[PDB]
């Protein structure tokens, strides 16, 4: 473990969201059809246990359109950084662009302190 | 403290529109989504449309033509309009805030003068104490999105467990969500004379958020 892999794989994660959003901010009203669960809590790594549970859905909802290599690669950061909890969820639900935009806020807030 | 009111017409005549004001409190219009359910009496649950926060709208399929939900952020009310009425129309009517554990009104009496899902016995006719197992089986993987239902005469559907797996506050321990993917189940345990009921599943990946047939349980 160390804090430049950290560092550089936040980032990535970080990106990649922004892909996902830009690639659906440019069938849009179908895709919105469906809501995501969303953290309770996200201030810190574990956190992400909330976002890997959702993955599988948010790939569901890509494919009603290159989904499975973006969300694998997303998986696969994921689930170092969460490294080695149990997620709470928001009552609230979100479309797939305030889901991204959740996560992808919160990626920023751990970046900037690093 | 979270409520949903519907409000309706009570008597329409058959060639004229119904509408109906479902009015909240405790949460904004502006956070949650809002489904319009409806029952006929004796029959089952069916799903008729839902107002996106965003103010978008979905409509069941059968109905869409002859519907308009439409919503008043700042005086937290959402409005039913239902034209080119049918004497099938007389239902008990609920609005139901749509979250991750779903809240519903109390549902008013109107009087006028896709994912799939199959629902295990329609009928169960037990024994006091007994365990038994009611199934809900979808078309497709829809990633823990169902909730099961309880509904005794006269009275408005009770959510038990919400998540596919978690149960609620205040539901009873002996009963029990499971599954995965597909296939889900409510399992009740050493079950008792309160728990004579219509059962429902109801599935929300993606709409038409469907309802399951009805498992009509009795002590036999």
């Amino acid at each position: 473990s160390s804090t430049k892999k950290t560092q550089l794989q936040l980032e990535h994660l970080l990106l990649d969201l922004q892909m996902i959003l830009n690639g659906i901010n440019n069938k849009l009203t179908r895709m919105l059809t469906f809501k995501f669960y969303m953290p309770k809590k996200a201030t810190e790594l574990k956190h992400l246990q909330c976002l890997e549970e959702e993955l599988k859905p948010l790939e569901e909802v890509l494919n009603l359109a290159r989904p499975r290599d973006l969300i694998s690669n997303i998986n696969v950061i994921v689930l170092e950084l969460k490294g080695s909890f149990m997620c709470e969820y928001a009552d609230e639900t979100a479309t797939i662009v305030e889901f991204l935009n959740r996560w992808i806020t919160f990626c920023q807030s751990i970046i900037s302190t690093l | 403290e979270v409520q949903l009111q519907e409000s309706g017409p009570g008597l329409v005549a058959p060639s004229q529109s119904l509408s109906i004001t479902c009015t909240v409190s405790g949460f904004s219009l502006t956070n949650y989504d809002i489904s319009w359910i409806r029952q006929p009496p004796g029959k089952g649950l069916e799903w008729l449309g839902v107002i996106w926060t965003g103010g978008g709208t979905n409509y069941n399929s059968g109905f869409m033509s002859r519907l308009s939900i439409t919503k008043d952020n700042s005086k937290s009310q959402v409005f039913l309009k239902m034209n080119s009425l049918q004497t099938d129309d007389t239902a008990i009517y609920y609005c139901v805030r749509q979250g991750r554990t779903p809240y519903w009104g109390q549902g008013t009496l109107v009087t006028v003068s896709d994912i799939q899902v199959t629902q295990s016995p329609s009928s169960l006719s037990v024994s006091l104490g007994d365990r038994v197992t009611i199934t809900c089986k979808a078309s497709k993987d829809i990633y823990n999105r169902l909730a099961w239902y309880q509904q005794k005469p006269g009275n408005a559907p009770r959510l038990l467990i919400s998540g596919a797996t978690s149960l609620e506050t205040g539901v009873p321990s002996r009963f029990s969500g499971s599954g995965s993917g597909k296939d889900y189940t409510l399992t009740i345990t050493s079950l008792q004379t309160e728990d004579v009921a219509t059962y429902y599943c109801q599935q929300f990946w993606g709409t038409p958020y469907t309802f399951g047939g009805g498992t009509k349980l009795e002590i036999k």
